[PDB]
């Protein structure tokens, strides 16, 4: 399982 | 470039126009073209390169993960030729040709003439976000690494010195600098540490937000603590 | 061909890679490579081509139909430049381009080797379908519903008589043939004349099938029924 | 609202 980053606004 | 006779003004239309249509390579190659007639960008327009090219690496990058898996089954009582290999070596350089292209914009010339804190710590945080996705699938790697961390670091230093807690920026910067101290750097420790003092540090200034700053900004931390969860 | 240089059997095993990574223009391209080998296709790789082709050209066509709605709305209190129709127009272009080079494939020379009515019904299906997309774009128009309903005529008239009402292929074809006639044709009581008979005489079919068979054909027979039920 | 047309195997 993968961190989850910044998402698109 | 091909898209040095279009307007500046048709090019962000037109990027508008891809976003709607779920177009992304066109709209990286519009917004591409709007860099380079050598104006500053907008926070709207920043957005959208950031968008497009999001979208476009974002596409490689989970092929390029079911490619790296199926090749690393291949080399485990598993039966054998080149293809697998040969066929994620080409997803694996169209990915890096982006983030090339990319860091290529923000060195020419984005970074320099960035003088406001929030284009300069953006486009910073930017050049960390496609230096970590070049380090995703780099065994130089090394330099890669520390190519983003110095970029996330200065942009961590101008956002704590600039911008308010809560500022979705600097939330987004935070986020991302947690995930490559988690992902990238094996360090999970610095991981836990930044996303936990961002989270608290946000939470103690969104007395100061209107309810849309305020949506803005919780938004962006439940990834925060989503994180958190998964690595405590 | 950028594939004459790679095996036939490398481009097939690659093509099954860019399908589980979900890149379609890589897959399409390796599929074309294997078409331009000269060989007739298997059922296997007969439905990677049409997976391939199907995902590219289906992002083409939701794009542009999120385009040409936009460009309506331009078009009746509305404010005022030529950026949406020319956008639109690439895309378009870049549709056709995608449905003449499948045409091309079946043209030269899937179609005039394929005997058996498996893979004769399934390229002559297939340029229905693609000549069907020109149609949705189209504005010749005439000329090109025509191609689709000949090529969608003269697969139905094989599959009626060389395979059994429930054969998915033969189901496929009626269903496409029937959104053919209600959407493209202004025949909608001939789009619904067909899906009915298509779905009755499959119900009477499905007592000679095994228990992997009848999931495939009522899979697709409910397809039929959900149209009915819209069209109806 | 549009006709649905055959699905991928
Ligand atoms: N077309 C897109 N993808 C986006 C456009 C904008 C944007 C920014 C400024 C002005 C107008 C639009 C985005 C944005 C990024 N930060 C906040 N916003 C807007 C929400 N408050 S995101
Ligand atoms: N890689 C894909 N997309 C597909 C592959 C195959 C296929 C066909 C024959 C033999 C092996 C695989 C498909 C298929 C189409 N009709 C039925 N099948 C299989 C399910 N019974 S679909
Ligand atoms: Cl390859
Ligand atoms: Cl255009």
């Amino acid at each position: 399982v993968r961190s989850l980053s910044e998402r698109l606004m | 470039g091909a898209m040095g006779s279009m307007e500046r003004a048709s090019l962000i239309q037109k990027a508008k126009l891809a976003e709607q249509a779920e177009r992304y390579e066109d709209m990286a190659a519009f917004m591409k073209g709007a860099v380079e007639k050598g104006e500053e960008l907008s926070c709207e327009e920043r957005n959208l390169l950031s968008v497009a090219y999001k979208n476009v690496v974002g596409g490689q990058r989970a092929a390029w993960r079911v490619l790296s898996s199926i090749e690393q089954k291949s080399n485990e009582g598993s039966e054998e030729g080149p293809e697998v290999r040969e066929y994620r070596e080409k997803v694996e350089t169209e990915l890096q040709g982006v983030c090339d292209t990319v860091l290529g914009l923000l060195d020419s010339h984005l970074i320099k003439e960035a003088g406001d804190a929030e284009s300069r710590v953006f486009y910073l945080k930017m050049k960390g976000d496609y230096y970590r996705y070049l380090a995703e699938v780099a065994t130089d790697k090394k330099r890669i690494i520390d190519s983003a961390r110095s970029a996330y670091q200065e942009a961590m230093d101008i956002s704590k010195k600039e911008m308010p807690p809560t500022n979705p920026i600097r939330l987004g910067l935070a986020l991302n600098f947690s995930v490559f101290h988690y992902e990238i750097a094996n360090s999970p420790e610095e991981a836990i540490s930044l996303a936990k003092t961002t989270f608290d540090e946000a939470m103690a200034d969104l007395h100061t937000l209107s309810e849309d700053s305020y949506k803005d900004s919780t938004l962006i931390m439940q990834l925060l603590r989503d994180n958190l969860t998964l690595w405590t």
